[PDB]
């Protein structure tokens, strides 16, 4: 199956300070890499669709870039409602798979 | 607008067959592909499968063919058949389209010798 | 817009077609060349009264919705015009949850007619990706 490695494993910051989350996969997935945002208590909520792509009803500071096997997904200013647990997803082969998710947590 | 709850026993014995309900209210499953997907302890996700338009259904291997998704259009719901259940299927279950619009509130399902 | 063969092999391939569920990129620009001749504005009106849009020609009772299509699904939750831009953004996202069925790329028939079963691969060789 494809892996998929996110780094930091943990990710402390301040709001008002901007972070990148990276999401590598073991072998090229083309632009068909997306991102989840999900909190306690919660199901998960997909921030951005194919590496780059925004989607309607999220905050615009959510930004996403990358190709092939090494994808980001950059936020502009963090702010409170951004902490919780970040997850990227690929559809380019079944079984689609998840990296292990990066937590953002206020430093 | 579109709507999805997950529904069913939260408690199941080891070896049983544990089955979930996703009822989807604001359009026609016949209008979009369902998915299921878990989460187990310690933060992982798992994508389970989905049952797309033509009926046709797409499983993950991890679950050694253990695995059933089906759907009434009568009653508007989509389902999960998960055989021989053992402790390491203790998860928290969530039915979701295929885009990954729409998801339920998800539910924990505990698998269990009591 | 009317693509090059090269132009829509390198377009497709930065939309992450190359390999998308098994199938190679050979096939989708061979596709497109036999369904629209790489043109995005193409359509074409059936006779159910569905219309077949863009460089895909995905169908209007089944995938996008134009509003004067009768048991319209709109499996690909799009309206129909976006998959009439230069931008083959839509398109290329509508065709993956089409060929993400069974079906997989028999759902198009000219590629089912003329590139299933050929050297596909030979609709992206001679070209800078």
């Amino acid at each position: 199956d494809i892996v998929l490695t996110q780094s930091p494993a943990t990710l402390s910051v301040t709001p008002g300070n901007s972070v990148s989350l990276s999401c590598r996969a073991s072998q090229s997935i083309g632009n068909n890499l997306h991102w989840y945002q999900q909190k306690s208590h919660e199901s998960p909520r997909l921030l951005i669709k194919y590496a780059s792509q925004s989607i309607s009803g999220i905050p615009s500071r959510f930004s996403g870039s990358g190709s092939g096997t090494d994808f980001t997904l950059s936020i502009n200013s963090v702010e409170t409602e951004d902490f919780g647990m970040y997850f990227c997803q690929q559809s380019n082969s079944w079984p689609y798979t998840f990296g292990g998710g990066t937590k953002l947590e206020i430093k | 607008d579109v709507q999805l709850q997950e529904s069913g026993p939260s408690l199941v014995k080891p070896s049983q067959t544990l089955s979930l309900t996703c009822s989807v209210t604001g359009d026609s499953i016949t209008s979009d592909y369902w998915s299921w997907i878990r989460k187990f302890p310690g933060n992982r996700l798992e994508y389970m499968g989905y049952v797309s338009y033509s009926g046709s259904t797409y499983y993950n291997p991890s679950l050694k063919s253990r695995i059933s998704i089906t759907r009434d259009t009568s009653k508007n719901q989509y389902y999960l058949d998960l055989n021989s259940v053992t402790t390491e299927d203790t998860a928290t279950y969530y039915c979701a389209n295929w885009d990954g619009d729409y998801w339920g509130q998800g539910t924990l399902v505990t698998v269990s010798a009591a | 817009k009317v693509f090059g063969r090269c132009e829509l092999a390198a377009a497709m391939k930065r939309h992450g077609l190359d390999n998308y569920r098994g199938y190679s990129l050979g096939n989708w620009v061979c596709a497109a060349k036999f369904e629209s001749n790489f043109n995005t504005q193409a359509t074409n009106r059936n006779t159910d009264g569905s219309t077949d849009y863009g460089i895909l020609q995905i169908n209007s009772r089944w995938w996008c919705n134009d509003g004067r299509t009768p048991g319209s699904r709109n499996l690909c939750n799009i309206p129909c015009s976006a998959l009439l831009s230069s931008d083959i953004t839509a398109s290329v996202n509508c065709a993956k949850k089409i060929v993400s069925d069974g079906n997989g790329m028999n759902a198009w028939v000219a590629w089912r007619n003329r590139c299933k079963g050929t050297d596909v691969q030979a609709w992206i060789r001679g070209c800078r990706l």
